[PDB]
């Protein structure tokens, strides 16, 4: 949770929430991403599809 | 392409390389006629980039290649940058490609064409061969 | 279109 | 199975274990009387164990039924593993319920890229040995024949295919032989062989069951 | 490993149903999967062609788009489905 980071987290408003990070990163997903997919470009636009019941900490302050 | 094989040079004549102004390849494309290339919307092609047609060996400076300026990028407005749906962009070339043995167009399908699951097709490109 | 002058050879 | 997951009890109800005092191969139940396995699993006195999850614990859904007939493909070549298929007739009809069920044979050869379920109680380690108690499962794609031949030059007959992961890490392994490769609900493969398990560039090789549907019909019809 | 020399791979089209086994809901109607067959499109391939024969002629069926973050050759590559987009292609060419 506080380890990799996510600027753009969306969660359902349920208890618990179902949250995902929709950050696009270049070339890999964050360190905790179990399910990563990337465009085959340079740079690769990579997206972590993991759903968690939390948001990772923001990347930005 | 991982676990592909080197093409016969010139044998995919519509395959273009999208390069930045320095010759750095960042995506492929396909010529669909002399004046248009179709590429992926997510590649982020801009008119600063160039379409290089006719390349086989990007390490070679001795191929008859065509470095083609892009007049205009037409990103499909339906392109979704998060889901990568509708992942197509047309590049109108500033100057027509000169078609030759190694440079020519791929056919476009009709919207109704059935390319059945299981069909062996071919993809080409200068993407990584090993991740 | 779609018919290379230089025929692709695929394994 | 290396790099797989625990299937869940009886979630692979056609998976059987072939037992000769120990689990030595799997197999696939194809109707109440018949199991498809690999011809290299042939031996006298096979006991087919159906409805198994934990193969080392009597859990209550087992049917142990002796092979009455174990019919290796007549062109089985034990050196190249070509035609590595066998049919086992059960001495008595298995009781088909939710936990013991047959798997359909192919009506066509699956195409490469199709995802399959490979399961068994084989080794779960790519180096060294760890045999699971419960049935392990792995989703793996069928690899194209060219990839398969590239991986195993000179060794891949028209009766074989590769499935798994060229990057390694997931494969069937010793003790899985004979068992199912099921793709879109059809038994496309039988665990057959490989160079090691789960090694880079050495996917599992599987008997191409779709080539044997007539022989299977015929053998069943004849026995 | 990036290649100086143009590469190619033959690979099967997957049904969107088969592809979904791998990619689930990521697979949209304007996508077509190919591969999971021991080859993979990989970084730098994007935008390039996925072509199939249509009556002797190679026809752009896909555009390399996205897939495995590691270009795993056991996961289908996902390509923009050109049949779903070709009307837009034609209309853009017509208007321009
Ligand atoms: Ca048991």
């Amino acid at each position: 949770s506080s380890k990799p980071c996510c600027d753009r987290c969306e969660c359902t408003k349920s208890i618990p929430p179902q949250c995902r990070c929709s950050d696009v990163r270049l070339n890999s997903c964050h360190s905790a991403c179990k399910s990563c997919a990337c465009t085959f470009s340079i740079p690769a636009q990579c997206f972590c599809g993991d759903i968690n019941d939390f948001c990772y900490k923001p990347c930005k302050s | 392409i991982v676990n592909g094989e080197e093409a016969v040079p010139g044998s995919w004549p519509w395959q273009v390389s999208l390069q930045d102004k320095t010759g750095f390849h960042f995506c492929g494309g396909s010529l669909i006629n002399e004046n248009w290339v179709v590429t992926a919307a997510h590649c982020g092609v801009t008119t600063s980039d160039v379409v290089v047609a006719g390349e086989f060996d990007q390490g070679s400076s001795s191929e008859k290649i065509q470095k083609l300026k892009i007049a205009k990028v037409f990103k499909n407005s339906k392109y979704n940058s998060l889901t990568i749906n509708n992942d197509i962009t047309l590049l109108k070339l500033s100057t027509a490609a000169s078609f030759s043995q190694t440079v020519s167009a791929v056919c476009l399908p009709s919207a109704s064409d059935d390319f059945a699951a299981g069909t062996t097709c071919v993809t080409t490109g200068w993407g990584l061969t090993r991740y | 279109c779609g018919v290379p002058a230089i025929q692709p050879v695929l394994s | 199975i290396v790099g797989g997951y625990t299937c869940g009890a009886n979630t692979v109800p056609y998976q059987v274990s072939l037992n000769s005092g120990y689990h030595f191969c799997g197999g696939s139940l194809i109707n109440s009387q018949w199991v498809v396995s690999a011809a290299h699993c042939y031996k006298s006195g096979i006991q087919v164990r159906l409805g198994e999850d934990n193969i080392n614990v009597v859990e209550g859904n087992e049917q142990f039924i002796s092979a009455s007939k174990s019919i290796v493909h007549p062109s089985y070549n034990s050196n190249t593993l070509n035609n590595d298929i066998m049919l086992i007739k059960l001495k008595s009809a298995a009781s088909l319920n939710s936990r013991v069920a047959s798997i359909s044979l192919p009506t066509s050869c699956a195409s490469a890229g199709t995802q399959c379920l490979i399961s068994g109680w084989g080794n779960t380690k790519s180096s060294g040995t760890s045999y699971p108690d419960v049935l392990k499962c792995l989703k793996a794609p069928i690899l194209s024949d060219s990839s398969c031949k590239s991986a195993y030059p000179g060794q891949i007959t028209s009766n074989m295919f590769c499935a798994g992961y060229l990057e390694g890490g997931k494969d069937s392994c010793q003790g899985d032989s004979g068992g199912p490769v099921v793709c879109s609900g059809k038994l496309q493969g039988i665990v057959s062989w490989g160079s090691g398990c789960a090694q880079k560039n050495k996917p599992g090789v599987y008997t191409k069951v779709c080539n044997y549907v007539s022989w299977i019909k015929q053998t069943i019809a004849s026995n | 490993n990036t290649p100086d020399r143009l590469q190619q791979a033959s690979l099967p089209l997957l049904s969107n149903t088969n592809c979904k086994k791998y990619w689930g809901t990521k697979i949209k109607d304007a996508m077509i999967c190919a591969g999971a067959s021991g080859v993979s499109s990989c970084m730098g391939d994007s935008g390039g062609p996925l072509v199939c024969k249509k009556n002797g002629a190679w026809t752009l069926v896909g555009i390399v788009s996205w897939g495995s973050s590691t270009c795993s050759t056991s996961t289908p590559g996902v390509y923009a489905r050109v049949t779903a987009l070709v009307n837009w292609v034609q209309q853009t060419l017509a208007a321009n």
